[PDB]
């Protein structure tokens, strides 16, 4: 039956990181008593923790952003290729965002380049879609949600085609539609380009904020 | 075969930076418009 | 930035015993979290202990859990590794490493500081 103590606490860590929060600590040691034929232990704990504090931020790397809006389908040094079967280039590009304090430069190429026919503002005949898929009942948590589907006149799309093959180093080139064309059709209920209709939506939950919920 | 290519005035030079230096804010429109060029001239060529 | 010297490598029979030990620099040694490795021949290095800068947190692969053991002198700038029961594919050269560890009671798996190794060989 020999009570047991703690000793001298030893030296501070120095703190380990050169950013941010770290932690150090203190080692002590049961060594002076000594708990002997029983006892207790020492009573507490060996090892104190405190966190230390270097007041300098961190290297955030930098993000790309969404990419921008695709540059029209014309030809530099020309005119216009709408409405021909003449397929073209067109760039979009990127901004890297939030590199902070010598972080990591954004990976990958700023710029995109695809290939592309032009029917900006083109007399396209078109068709009558089928009812598309109920949207999302809107507003949610507001007052009478309610869903929304449509039908919209179609542009029949002209039978270009899809796979363009250039010489050069022979490459060949997947070229998709661009523009806002101008579909035409018959009217269907007193309208030419969408018509749509609305349900509400039935046993509508109320919204509880999820830290509201917890607590 | 020992040719060699002479820098005069008819000559032209320009640095095209490397892709870290493109994230600049600066060199951000210009390596875009020297690689759109770039798949221009190995695409399209001249129209005159 | 740290240097790490291993001790206490050698010849065993099958079932012996061998106690290792790690020095590791002493202005930056309570910063680091250590760990013990080894590379068999023939073989990709692999994880045997790990211990935090405290000494209270300890993590061991399966293969040696129960046999070996790692602690930690905070006193005298060394890490030990003691190994009971050796089987002859214990045989390896064993690394002592030492990693950032922000915390003092995490143990970590992934480091970036190592040593030249000590040779640890178990004859049947
Ligand atoms: C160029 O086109 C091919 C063909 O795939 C797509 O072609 C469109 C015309 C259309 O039919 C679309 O539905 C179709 O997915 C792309 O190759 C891959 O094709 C398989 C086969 O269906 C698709 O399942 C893949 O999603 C598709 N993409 C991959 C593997 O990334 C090709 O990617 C596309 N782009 C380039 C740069 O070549
Ligand atoms: C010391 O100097 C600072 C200026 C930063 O460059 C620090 O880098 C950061 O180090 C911590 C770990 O030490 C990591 O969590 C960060 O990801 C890293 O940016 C440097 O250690
Ligand atoms: C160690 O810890 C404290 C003093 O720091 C007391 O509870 C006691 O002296 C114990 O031995
Ligand atoms: C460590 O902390 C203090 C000295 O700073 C005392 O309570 C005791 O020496 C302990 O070991
Ligand atoms: C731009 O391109 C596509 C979306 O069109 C995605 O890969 C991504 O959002 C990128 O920013
Ligand atoms: C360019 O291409 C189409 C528009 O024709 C869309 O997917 C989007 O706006 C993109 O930026
Ligand atoms: C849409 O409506 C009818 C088909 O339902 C037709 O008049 C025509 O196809 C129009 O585009
Ligand atoms: C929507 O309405 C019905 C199906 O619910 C059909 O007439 C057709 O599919 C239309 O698109
Ligand atoms: C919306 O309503 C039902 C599904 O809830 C189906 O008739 C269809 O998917 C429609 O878009
Ligand atoms: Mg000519």
């Amino acid at each position: 039956g020999v009570a047991g103590g703690w000793g001298p606490w030893g030296p501070v860590s120095p703190c380990p990181v050169t950013c941010g929060l770290g932690q150090t600590m203190e080692q002590r040691t049961c060594n002076h008593p000594v708990p002997q034929h029983g006892g207790p232990f020492c009573a507490g704990d060996a090892t104190r923790t405190h966190i230390c504090n270097t007041a300098v931020p961190c290297p955030v790397d930098g993000e790309w952003d969404s990419w921008g809006e695709w540059s029209p389908c014309i030809r530099r040094n020309m005119k216009s290729i709408s409405c021909q079967e003449i397929p073209g280039q067109q760039s979009r590009g990127r901004t890297c965002r939030g590199r902070k304090f010598d972080g990591h430069r954004c990976a990958g190429q700023q710029q995109d380049i695809r290939h592309c026919y032009s029917i900006q503002h083109c007399p396209l005949k078109g068709s009558w879609s089928e009812w598309s898929t109920w949207g999302l009942c809107m507003p949610p948590c507001g007052p009478n949600p309610t869903r929304a589907r449509q039908r919209l006149c179609t542009p029949l799309l002209p039978k270009y085609p899809p796979t363009v093959s250039m010489v050069e180093g022979q490459g060949e080139k997947n070229v998709t539609f661009w523009g806002r064309p101008l579909p035409r059709c018959e009217e269907l209920q007193g309208q030419k380009l969408v018509v749509e209709e609305k349900r509400p939506c039935l046993h509508v939950p109320a919204c509880k904020d999820p830290e509201e919920e917890e607590l | 075969p020992n040719l060699s290519y002479i820098i005069g005035k008819d000559t032209w030079v320009e640095h095209w930076p490397e892709e870290d230096e493109c994230q600049d804010e600066e060199n951000q429109k210009q390596c875009q418009d020297l690689g759109a060029f770039t798949e221009s001239m190995v695409v399209f060529g001249c129209p005159n | 930035q740290v240097q790490l010297v291993e001790s206490g490598g050698g010849l065993v029979q099958a079932g012996g015993s061998l106690r290792l030990s790690c020095a590791a620099s002493e202005r930056t040694f309570t910063i680091y979290a250590m760990g013990w490795f080894r590379q068999a021949p023939g073989k990709e290095r692999e994880f045997v202990a790990a211990i935090s800068r405290s000494g209270e947190n300890t993590d061991y692969a399966d293969s040696v859990k129960g046999r070996f053991t790692i602690s930690r002198d905070n006193n005298k700038n060394t890490i030990s590794l003691q190994m009971n029961s050796l089987k002859p594919e214990d045989t390896a050269v064993y690394y002592c490493a030492a990693g950032r560890a922000i915390l003092v009671h995490t143990t970590k798996k992934e480091y970036d500081h190592w040593g030249q190794g000590t040779q640890v060989t178990v004859s049947s």
